[PDB]
RNA sequence: ACGAGAGGACCGGGACGGACGAACCUCUGGUAUACCAGUUGUCCCACCAGGGGCACGGCUGGAUAGCCACGUUCGGACAG
RNA sequence: UCUGAUCGUAUUGGGCCUCUAACCUCGGACCGUAUAUCCGGUUCAGGGACAGUGCCUGGUGGGUAGUUUAACUGGGGCGGUUGCCUCCUAAAAUGUAACGGAGGCGCCCAAAGGUUCCCUCAACCUGGACGGCAAUCAGGUGUUGAGUGUAAGUGCACAAGGGAGCUUGACUGCGAGACGGACAUGUCGAGCAGGGACGAAAGUCGGGACUAGUGAUCCGGCACCUCUGAGUGGAAGGGGUGUCGCUCAACGGAUAAAAGGUACCCCGGGGAUAACAGGCUGAUCUUCCCCAAGAGUCCAUAUCGACGGGAUGGUUUGGCACCUCGAUGUCGGCUCGUCGCAUCCUGGGGCUGGAGCAGGUCCCAAGGGUUGGGCUGUUCGCCCAUUAAAGCGGCACGCG
RNA sequence: AAAACACAGGUCCGUGCGAAGUCGCAAGACGAUGUAUACGGACUGACGCCUGCCCGGUAGCGAAAUUCCUUGUCGGGUAAGUUCCGACCUGCACGAAUGGCGUAACGACUUCUCAACUGUCUCAACCAUAGACUCGGCGAAAUUGCACUACGAGUAAAGAUGCUCGUUACGCGCGGCAGGACGAAAAGACCCCGGGACCUUCACUACAACUUGGUAUUGGUGC
RNA sequence: GUCAGGUAGAGAAUACUAAGGCGUACGAGUGAACUAUGGUUAAGGAACUCGGCAAAAUGCCCCCGUAACUUCGGGAGAAG
RNA sequence: UCUACCCAUGGCCAGGGUGAAGCGCGGGUAAGACCGCGUGGAGGCCCGAACCCACUUAGGUUGAAGACUGAGGGGAUGAGCUGUGGGUAGGGGUGAAAGGCCAAUCAAACUCCGUGAUAGCUGGUUCUCCCCGAAAUGCAUUUAGGUGCAGCGUCGCAUGUUUCUUGCCGGAGGUAGAGCUACUGGAUGGCCGAUGGGCCCCACAGGGUUACUGACGUCAGCCAAACUCCGAAUGCCGGU
């Protein structure tokens, strides 16, 4: 008499890791995520593991594109 | 083993009188005819039938009579092999290597349900289970389980209960853990004790501590139950009331029989053990004698010990009892012997209770739906057993005049000249009484009644002498 | 009463109880370590006789008082 | 000195058999020695190139010894588990426990990796010998369904799914920037060498749709190196680079190397944790209602009451682990009680299912009483003889 | 204090003699100033019984004394009778071709039934003595956080003299009882955890206890 | 380890005594319960109790007389 | 010097009883085994003191006594009990064997030394005040009542506030709620209308006939934690 469960992988941390609107450097990992929930939009790449990271400085925007959920990143005016 | 004690005589010992093949009769032919929800019963059985103190005949009206109940406790039953010997075994119940060759049997089947017929110990429950790896069909477990099913009443549930209990307790180690696990709801597994869904979770309680706990409970109870019913019957005993008891093996009318020789609608089902309370009902004898006609619980060939409560009301009746109207069914295997069963229970309850035999009114039913092979001497080899078939209304009045013919009355005839100026005196002859040729004169009439005995004093105001 | 019997009362009125308790010692009975008696062994009182010490009061048969119960007497109530 | 036999001299390390001289004899005699079963010497006799004890060496080796024999855990044991991945629990960021609910694993793929290009049916009809729940098939729409190396979020006729070519992104070797997550792990922009695809057309695309498919360090290998080289003209004797060796699966891996018993036990602690009792709870247990279905010869409720429902009590078995483990003594019996009422007499109601009676069933109102034996560890019970009755419980299952 | 050990008898194994086996590193010793009718070790534990077609075959026997027996059934024994005694019992049984059954005698062994006996009991009463008690002398002890230390129902680390609200109770003794002070005593023996010890072993690793090579040691021939 | 009076007695048991040696080191009192050690006990007689625990009982000499079973020795002091 | 065993040399065992072979025979008997009467006095023999022991019970149980006393009890010619003198010594001895005994201690005696052994475990750790002031969590752990790191407490840096509160702004969620014909698992009805069993017309063409097992579909209706066509409030991440 015992149970057959008890098992559970580590918490991987997944999410949104830069909301809308913060700035990021270029190469800076925006979504962690499994699969596109998130599509890479403009100046976002996406990596092997479906990480989409920022290809170019800017503020962290959320777009939506063909029915999609993208990450873009608009170029922040220079100072 | 060559030659060591020589009963290894040929391979398989009893070259023709061990396990063999010959389709008997196949038992029930319970097939899927009506394709709806698989989720019905326990797969298919085999007949194996051992010859053990009997007959051909007897032992395959046995195992066709362990299969009906299995039947109506669940479970299908379509094929019939052969298997006998005159020893039942200690250690196993089939035989030295029959154990293996029943266990490749119902691997062939797919089922988990052949045949175990006759009552076990403990020791040959947990070594035939070893063996087959399966239970198939234990006799008072399949009754037990019936009558589990069948309870309706508090007192119906809790004697069935203490005979669960009763049976379960000698055998808790093996089959009891065995059942403890089965967790299918079948025949004692979690069969219950109780009726429609029951207690199958717990069925049986599979535990010392909570068995004899549960047992010393509902025999208090049963007590109780016990004191309940005599106050129940005091208003009969106490009218002294002629009190008919139809008795009689399971199936076979009984129910039908009350519900026809009156209007009762008491449940009348071709399921065995349909009827687990007795039920009394009011009957009139031809003559006007009132009487009490009671259905009682159905008798088999060998009533599980442990079913004492279930049959204690059975058997006051029986003690009671003044015809004793034993009713068989001429639609079986050689229902003579349907009528020892039930005579030899009848006689163990005399015997018991030490009382004079009170009369047994043999009635045979189910003739219209007899084969009628036998003339007159084998249909009716009984020379005065009443024939009815409550079904189609035939032979019911003769039923009838048989029970007014054999209840002897208590009552005393008289020649009263009951005077016109009473009308009360008359009235309540007519009332209480039994009365026939009246005379219409005006003038002190002579009124030919049975009356009771309370009335029979009333004479001497107007008796005269003749 | 039933008013068929079998069987058989309520309510009232008497007698005798069982258990328990209290008191008491007339009876009965127990006990009895300064009572009386018989008696064994031994040693003494010089000796005999008669006694004593010791042996469970040596033992044994009784045994008033006291204390007791197995004994005696009384009680549970009657009324509001 | 070969294509290179062939015999002979000494040496030579084994095996059989031998005699004596090493060595051995607790076999004899003699002597030291008067004393002497010691000891030694001499001699004879017998082992007599025979056996022996050191050094080396395999093997057996609880005879002895030193030790090990995990943890989690609704006490411990038993069982189960231990690392990684996925989901839910998880309370819309992340994270989140339980011996919570489910599963996977720990591989596989050289064409299931890269690139370039292209696609296209889930189900009715007509049918399509055979060939219906299916063929090779043909049409329509099913509007993005459908199905799709291995469980969630994704990917669709914008195809991460399905086919094809290349010839080997099978993209490898040197890799600023950023980052997400303690070490560990994980993401990629981008620059350079070399290539692969696509080329016209662009100049574009860093193992697998993505998360598991693993094991630190130590210690050892194996290939390569512009390193070292214990004085060196110098070499041999270690390092660097990339790679290999652990079901170290108790998966952060105490040893390269380890199972038990203890009631013969001991010590250090614990009420951090069990057995008794207490406490909470009340599943179980115990005592108590209904639209009453049904039984009770006529009739739900005189007696009962199924299927369901609602509680009491704290006398059972439990659950918990809150006092007590620098000690709270157990079952039974005895003794002595004391209390509750959930009544075994005294008062009533109903049934009069007593039409009635003697009796009895049921439900409402503690002062007293509530026996003695046998068999029982007997907590329980059964039995014998009574009784008006031989009550049930609480009091640390009252009371050592 | 026993049913355990031992025992007389038995069987097996070892030992050919500074035997074997033991105490020792060894010498040496016991064994034994014994020599297979003797010593040591092992295991049984007087004494009696325990073979069936061939012990040429299925092959270890199938009888009996064999009581798990729960064997129920029945009785005997009690009024109710445990231990136990009988027949019927129980089927391949089942457990002993030598480990099972008997066995007179014996037993502070375990269990039971009798006769006798009784204060064990119904059911207790009385007497004496030593205490206890009183006086005089001497004069401790464990224990002790305290103190002019009640009861009830509560509350509280869930069982209260110390807290709450009430109830009761003049102060101080003496002789008694033993319900509580979770009374004293022993840092719980149980249980768990940590450590230890000793014991076992086909746990690990070692070591004590024997073979191989060559040292001691080695000459030829018949080979 | 040695000696071992007398009377009973088989006796070195036991009782009482000779010789000899002691009254041994808290006493005096006191009919409390209760405890201990002794004693007695009506009528029962194991009903007690786990259990006849304890107590009670038999007990010696001489005549008789002694069972089942037995290893022929015993049992046996049977028992009575 | 206790105790276990053994060795040497001494001692003790009151009293009473029973009656183990050879002589003569009645014998048995050819003769023998052997019965009986006498004699003899054996025995791990019997009863029973001393003596040794220790079965029962009561008492003792801060005792008279660190094992005893009273009353009974066992052996009491023997494997007896004892005095004296010896021997065996610790992983050893001795053990008719109980882990018994080896100086009131034994599953490895005692003394001293290693030594102030070690103990993640108990316990104790002594004056004051001022300021601040926790944790009982995470990860790992031969780890779980220990410890390492982190989290959380305590001066100097930067800071003027990066912290925090409020408002507003941008943001991703899939929870609460529901909704399910939006998926994956359900629910009373009738429906063109699936096997249609069943009447059959009597086709084996082909067809109504469906009292009943009831396909897809459809009609308002309902649930879910591992359902989601939706979807808050809060919380969170940033900016202001
Ligand atoms: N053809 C026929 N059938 C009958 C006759 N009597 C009874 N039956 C049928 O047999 C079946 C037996 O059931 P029942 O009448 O209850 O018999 P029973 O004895 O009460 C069954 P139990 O004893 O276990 O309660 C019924 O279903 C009934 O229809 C008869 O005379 N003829």
């Amino acid at each position: 008499s015992s149970s057959r469960n008890g098992r559970d992988s580590a918490a991987q941390r997944l999410g949104v890791k830069r909301f809308g609107g913060q700035v990021v450097k270029a190469g800076e990992i925006l979504v962690r995520q499994r699969g596109t929930h998130f599509h890479p939009g403009v100046n976002v790449g996406r990596g092997g593991d479906d990480t989409l990271f920022a290809l170019a400085p800017g503020a962290v925007e959320f777009g939506a594109k063909r029915g999609r959920k993208t990450v873009n990143i608009v170029p922040v005016a220079r100072p | 083993e060559n030659s060591v004690a020589p009963s290894t005589g040929e391979l398989a010992l009893e070259d023709r009188a061990s396990l063999r093949r010959v389709a008997g009769l196949s038992t029930e032919l319970a097939d899927v005819s009506e394709v709806e929800y698989r989720q019905l019963r326990l797969e298919r059985v085999v007949l194996v039938g051992v010859w053990t103190e009997g007959s051909a005949a007897d032992a395959e009206a046995s195992l066709a009579e362990l299969a009906a109940l299995a039947e109506t406790a669940g479970s299908e039953v379509l094929e019939g092999l052969i298997q006998r010997r005159d020893k039942p075994d200690p250690s196993t119940y089939i035989g030295s290597g029959k154990a293996a060759e029943l266990r490749e049997v119902v691997l062939a089947t797919g089922a988990d349900t052949v045949i175990c017929d006759g009552e076990l110990s403990p020791a040959q429950l947990n070594a035939l289970e070893k063996a087959v790896k399966v239970k198939v069909i234990d006799r008072t477990a399949l009754i037990l389980d019936i009558f589990a099913q069948h309870a309706t009443s508090r007192e119906g549930k809790a004697q069935v209960s203490l005979a669960q209990m009763e049976y379960m307790l000698p055998r808790l180690r093996g089959w009891g853990e065995s059942m403890s696990r089965q967790a299918g709801g079948r025949a004692g597994g979690a069969g219950g004790g109780v009726g429609t869904r029951g207690p199958g979770e717990t069925k049986i309680e599979t535990d010392r501590r909570r068995i004899r706990e549960r047992m010393a409970k509902l025999r208090r109870e049963i007590r109780d139950m016990k004191k309940i019913r005599d106050t129940q019957r005091g208003s009969r005993r106490r009218s002294e009331i002629p009190s008919v008891a139809i008795v009689g093996y399971t199936n076979a009318g009984k129910s039908s029989l009350l519900n026809a020789l009156t209007g009762a609608g008491v449940l009348v089902e071709n399921a065995l053990f349909a009827t687990l309370e007795p039920t009394t009902r009011r009957g009139e004898f031809e003559d006007g004698r009132p009487f009490v006609l009671t259905d009682t619980v159905g008798f088999v060939r060998h009533l599980p010990t442990q079913l004492v409560e279930a049959f204690r009301s059975t058997l006051e009746e029986v003690v009671d009892a003044d015809l004793l109207i034993h009713v068989v069914d001429g639609s079986d295997v050689n229902p003579l012997a349907q009528i020892n069963a039930v005579r030899t229970v009848i006689n163990e309850v005399v015997a018991e209770y030490d009382i004079a035999p009170p009369p047994e009114l043999l009635v045979v039913n189910k003739i219209d739906a007899a084969t009628g092979v036998g003339l007159a001497q084998l249909r009716r080899a009984l020379p005065d057993a009443v024939f009815v078939s409550a079904r189609t209304g035939d032979g019911l009045d003769k039923l009838r005049s048989r029970m007014g013919e054999l209840v002897e009355s208590t009552d005393a005839t008289v020649d009263v000249t009951i005077p016109y100026d009473r009308g009360d005196l008359v009235a309540r002859v007519h009332t209480d009484g039994h009365v026939d040729a009246t005379e219409h004169t005006d003038a002190g009439t002579r009124i030919k009644a049975r009356v009771p005995a309370p009335l029979a004093a009333t004479l001497r105001e107007y008796a005269t002498f003749a």
